[PDB]
RNA sequence: GCUAAACCUAGCCCCAAACCCACUCCACCUUACUACCAAACCUUAGCCAAACCAUUUACAUAAAGUAUAGGCGAUA
RNA sequence: CCUCCGCAUAAGCCUGCGUCAGAUCACUGACAAUUAACAGCCCAAUAUCUACAAUCAACCAACAAGUCAUUAUUACCCUCACUGUCAACCCAACAGGCAUGCUCAUAAGGAAAGGUUAAAAAAAGUAAAAGGAA
RNA sequence: CAGCUG
């Protein structure tokens, strides 16, 4: 029911609330995969009763009780979340040996510069796809020049970082 | 928080802070001197002595270390005096507020000696490493219950390994335990 | 106003550094170890003024010839147009002819 | 979910199913009168009403009978000290008016010091009898 | 007039405001007289499990103790859940033991995926 | 001084990432405010 | 504003949330609210154990002579205004109540024998060790103004002074200095002032009347 | 005595040395930042100098501003 | 007392006289809002059809010759998603401009006067003997 | 032309 977007009606203006510790991702990685299903529903709900809990409480321009577990449980959701996908990769690596869930290829935009193209999915194969033999996935030779230009632009900032680098510890060995 | 943000002795989010450094100031930064991780040796709650100033000789503890600007705060020493609650009409009430150490201006103390000694970080068969003294081969150790809520597992259903490793996906798995059954063959699409 | 109110921090200079206590040695390199180096062969610095001076457009020409391949590329482009202008002053403006 | 790639779908495909979801809801007190049914919802900015229909079904139990959605635009109207300026988010309104009759309201959530006070009580303004004379001295 | 501005729904003539949306994903596809056809399939189905007898709060009591983060590799994987297998199978065709040369025949294949989270 | 007369289809029909993208000048055009460091290249 | 009630009030009027953060350090007091237990003038060798357990060097047939010189020696900081001494030698409860009024002016105190010796009456007792005295002496007082013109007390004359004088130490290097000065409420006025005061009546608003 | 005035240190410049960058998730050539349907290369020109301008006019050391070229002139 | 203005949609703008609080001829911070039926967002192929304007359309009257359409077979069964919705507003000027539908003096919208005196000169309006372009 | 008009 709707009453699971509050807490116990007992905790309405205490300031303060008793909550554990957040999930470490060790305490998970002992969790069986359906155990860590309901344990996401257990933690969902939490959140969704710390946001209402949090908006309601700029509403009545009021502090949080305890805006902490509000931390904890986007941590344990993070934890959770970690460890689930540590046993779909550890899975893929053995099943088929890829690195990415999903596939790409290194391209190279009208821009010049190196690219990690994300594939997306797409019904029709891509020889007929009218949008997207529109993409350029090609630098013409007008571009090397401005590659060129982005490529002394960096070396500038490094050489500038570098010897500022250098300055400030000129001046630690002066002070001490 | 900016760069060349100012440490103080105020908290780095506080009232007072946004009062002192507001997101706009840029302040000459202060030189602190470089101490790596493995060689701060004040920890708070270390009893100390402090070499310069006021209360020079006098044994404290330190309550708070503020890092980044190799700072300790030896309490109740070093004591300059402000007023606090200071109404319209009302002129507040007088307390010994505590200036900030260096930590060169502070030595530790044996604690079988009460001198200020030298510490160097030695290692040891049973810890890593730990301190030692210098005057004397001496481990000064590191200085320093709970009911649980309705809402806290206990720490048996926080161990209890019941994770199976098998090669199935959680999809799998939770779809084998719900019971969910799927007739429908999933179609291949282009990836492109 | 513009004269600064308090003295400034005094210029604490060591005139017993190593830098100071061992400048000029090795000037005679040549002369009393038997012409092995040039004392010109003791100077640091950019690659196309080692035991070299010109004025400024020779500087620039150096420079172009002797680094100019690797220099960036506006760098270069600056450097082109400053040989440009200092040919077009020094041999074409002055006073004495 | 939300910032997930969905997997195709085929004409005669398996059913789209989500295992653990990725986006949270918060139930907010509304601003403007509203009828006894109906609750008011911040959904995250990409889930659909149907997806807030099974939402609340699924995991919380409600049975919703409509629901209504609106985008609200936060203001891009306040600036830093650069004179550049700051976005409040947008974020997505439901209206979710819930069936069988029943009927949500929202409840009333939010229903050394010694030192101070117990010198806050021994204060002792001055007589202005005293004329400005200070009152330590036993003369 | 603005540049700065992020380019959203709420902001062309009427034709280019109908087109933007937000990120939210379609369900069904538009027919002749712009009739909205729903699919049943292209919507998420939360599985959501009973809680019933559950004994999972959400923290953690503080009298747990600390333990050290060992990341599930596939070595690990492969030795907890193939091993034993192997080792038996040996002292006594590799799609026996729980491999898959393809998945084209599968639900919830690996690469690409096709499940959701 | 009411030359500029506004519609958003003219403004990305006219100055677009789409239109500078379709001719090798205005490719140029968006690199040189990409080298320049401009936070918007385009409408 | 005028409490911490219309202040907070206020911010949450404006919107002014300010979170209560936790901090590690607090304020490391030294002194009291007040007096334990308020001793009212014309069986507390408990409060003496428990203050010989922490300091084990205590003579009380010795303090009232020290209870002296802390006093006098005090006194003799206002007339040269050296507060750094002050700060050894009266509490932090009794350093703004006996200095702040005393500021921009000139104060010229002075001690003459005593006409009775001074003697302990009570000892009371994170420990607060806590004296009072009973001081029965002659002094003498003149306190000028920021012109240097005399607005307090004719210089020469000496003048009988009783003082109950509360003494406070903290029970690792405190000591003894002077936390309080109770006056009975049957004590004499002081002396008059040398100039005339004007106490208005209440400032009427049209709407309201006097009566 | 107001308005003000002062201030060192952010950083930067020139070298040297060394060959740089770039997929958390998601989205991004359609109206970029939008989940999903039937084609690239082709002499730079001119300013300017020649006191105009019309051919012409620069883009390690040493040989050497030598041989050469050039309205045999500016110059190269 | 004005009202040659209004109210809506379009285009444009993008929270810009909502509530709470505060500083400043006498904006800052917090919170809250715009809910789809209106409007955008459409369409399975392959063939094959589409000579006779509109104008109260009746004739009559014409020329400058016109704004609107299917059939055959095949495939086809799920259904109400997404987005726009606020304001005292835009382009200019430091006067002006603005598409369309209704209302044609208003049921809607507003105020020409900070206070005084009642000089000159200037602007605008009204009145003017006799004369009537001198 | 006649007429009107600061
Ligand atoms: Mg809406
Ligand atoms: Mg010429
Ligand atoms: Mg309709
Ligand atoms: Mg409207
Ligand atoms: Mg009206
Ligand atoms: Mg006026
Ligand atoms: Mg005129
Ligand atoms: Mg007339």
């Amino acid at each position: 029911g709707l009453e699971e977007f509050f807490d116990d009606p007992k905790n309405w203006g205490q300031e303060k609330v008793k909550s554990g510790a957040a999930w470490t991702c060790q305490q998970l990685r002992n969790k069986s995969n359906e155990d860590l299903h309901k344990l996401w529903y257990v933690l969902l709900k939490e959140r969704n009763m710390l946001l209402t809990l949090e908006q309601e409480a700029k509403r009545q321009r009021l502090p949080m009780p305890s805006p902490e577990r509000l931390d904890k449980v986007v941590d344990s959701m993070d934890a959770l979340d970690k460890v689930v996908q540590e046993r779909e990769d550890a899975l893929r690596l053995l099943q088929t040996g890829q690195e990415r869930a999903r596939p790409g290829a290194w391209r190279r935009d009208i821009f010049g510069r190196i690219i990690w193209h994300k594939f997306k999915q797409w019904v029709i194969p891509w020889h007929l796809n009218k949008r997207y033999n529109r993409k350029r996935f090609f630098a013409l030779p007008y571009v090397d020049h401005f590659l060129r230009l982005e490529r002394e632009k960096r070396a500038r900032i490094k050489a500038r970082k570098e010897n500022l680098e250098r300055k400030k510890a000129k001046i630690l060995l002066k002070k001490f | 928080l900016p760069p060349h943000y100012r440490y103080g002795m105020s908290p780095p989010g506080s009232v007072a802070d946004k009062r002192k450094n507001p997101p706009w100031i840029r302040r000459r930064p202060v030189v602190v001197e470089p101490i790596s991780d493995e060689d701060w040796y004040l920890f708070c709650g270390d009893t100390v002595e402090i070499l310069e100033g006021k209360d020079a000789g006098k044994q404290g503890k330190v309550v708070q270390v503020i890092r980044q600007r190799n700072w300790v705060v030896v309490g109740g020493l070093n004591t300059h005096y402000r007023y606090i609650g200071k109404t319209m009409d009302y002129r507040g009430t007088m307390i010994p507020s505590e200036a900030p150490l260096l930590h060169r201006q502070v030595k530790l103390v044996d604690p079988m000696d009460r001198k200020p000694t030298e510490i160097e970080w030695r290692f040891t068969e049973a810890g890593e490493r730990v301190r030692v003294s210098t005057r004397s081969g001496r481990i000064i150790p590191k200085p320093e219950t709970w009911i649980d809520g309705p809402k806290d597992t206990s720490v048996e259903d926080a161990l209890e390994r019941t994770y199976v490793p098998c090669l199935k996906t959680l999809q799998e798995e939770v779809m084998e335990a719900m019971g969910i059954k799927e007739t429908r063959k999933y179609k291949k699409v282009y990836w492109y | 106003i513009g004269i600064r109110l308090t003295l400034p921090p005094p210029k604490v200079v060591d005139r017993w550094n190593e830098k100071r206590a061992m400048f000029g040695v090795y000037d005679n390199i040549g002369i009393l170890g038997n012409f092995e180096k040039h004392p010109k062969e003791l100077i640091r610095g950019p690659i196309w003024l080692r035991g070299w001076k010109g004025n400024e457009l020779q500087r620039c020409i150096r420079k172009r010839k002797m680094v100019g391949s690797r220099m960036f590329a506006d760098d270069l482009h600056n450097l082109n147009k400053r040989i440009r202008y200092l040919y077009k002053h020094f041999n074409r403006h002055g006073k004495f002819r | 979910a939300r910032n997930v790639v969905y997997p195709l779908y085929r004409l005669g495909g398996p059913q789209l199913r989500v295992f653990r979801t990725n986006f949270f809801i918060q139930l907010v007190r509304p601003g403007v009168a509203q009828p006894e049914d109906t609750v008011q919802f911040r959904i995250p900015m990409e889930m659909t009403r149907v997806d807030l229909r099974n939402y609340l079904e699924g995991i919380y139990n409600v049975p919703v009978a409509a629901v209504r959605t609106r985008v609200q635009h936060g203001s891009n109207k306040r600036r830093d000290h650069r004179n550049v300026r700051i976005k409040k988010p947008d974020y997505k309104v439901a209206y979710v008016q819930l069936a069988h009759g029943q009927t949500f309201t929202f409840p009333d959530l939010f229903p050394l010091y010694s030192m101070l006070e117990e010198e806050r009580q021994q204060r002792q303004s001055s007589d202005p009898r005293r004329g400005g004379v200070p009152s330590w001295f036993g003369l | 007039a603005d540049r700065m501005s992020k380019w959203t729904s709420k902001r062309g003539p009427r034709s280019f405001r109908g087109r933007k949306g937000r990120g939210a994903k379609g369900i069904g596809f538009l027919t002749s007289g712009w009739r909205f056809v729903q699919i049943k399939e292209m919507v998420p189905e939360f599985v959501v499990p009973d809680l019933t007898g559950f004994k999972l709060k959400p923290y953690v009591s503080y009298l747990a103790p600390e333990s050290e983060e060992t990341p599930l590799t596939a070595a690990q994987l492969f030795s907890e859940a193939v091993a034993p297998a192997i080792e038996k199978d040996f002292k006594d065709n590799l799609e026996k033991y729980g491999f898959e040369p393809t998945q084209e025949g599968k639900l919830f294949q690996l690469y690409p995926r096709n499940f959701l989270r | 001084g009411n030359e500029y007369q506004p519609s958003n289809i003219k403004r990305k029909n006219k100055h677009g990432w789409v239109r500078r993208l379709s001719t090798p000048a205005g490719v140029q055009v968006i690199l040189r405010r990409m080298l320049k460091g401009r936070k918007s290249l385009s409408h | 504003f005028k409490t911490e009630k219309e202040f907070m009030q206020h911010a949450r009027k404006a919107g002014l949330v300010i979170p209560p953060e936790k901090s590690d350090r607090s304020i490391h007091l030294a002194c009291t609210a007040g007096i334990f237990d308020a001793y009212v003038p014309p069986a507390s060798q408990v409060s003496i154990r428990r203050i010989k357990d922490y300091d084990a060097n205590f003579k009380i047939k010795d303090f009232p002579e020290k209870a002296k010189d802390i006093f006098i020696e005090a006194h003799l900081c206002l007339n040269n205004s050296d507060h750094d001494r002050l700060h050894t030698l009266v509490t932090e409860h009794c350093f703004p109540d006996m200095t702040w009024d005393i500021k921009y002016k000139t104060v010229r105190w002075s001690f003459v024998e005593s006409l009775e010796p001074s003697h302990v009456v009570q000892v009371r007792c994170n420990v607060y060790g806590q004296i009072t005295v009973r001081m029965h002496t002659r002094q003498t007082l003149a306190i000028y103004d920021r012109f240097g013109r005399l607005m307090y007390g004719q210089e020469d004359v000496p003048k009988d002074v009783l003082e109950y004088v509360v003494f406070e130490k903290q029970l690792p290097y405190g000591s003894w200095r002077m936390h309080t000065k109770i006056v009975p409420p049957w004590a004499p006025p002081k002396q008059p002032i040398l100039k005339t005061v004007m106490i208005p009546g209440p400032q009427l608003k049209p709407e309201e009347e006097y009566e």
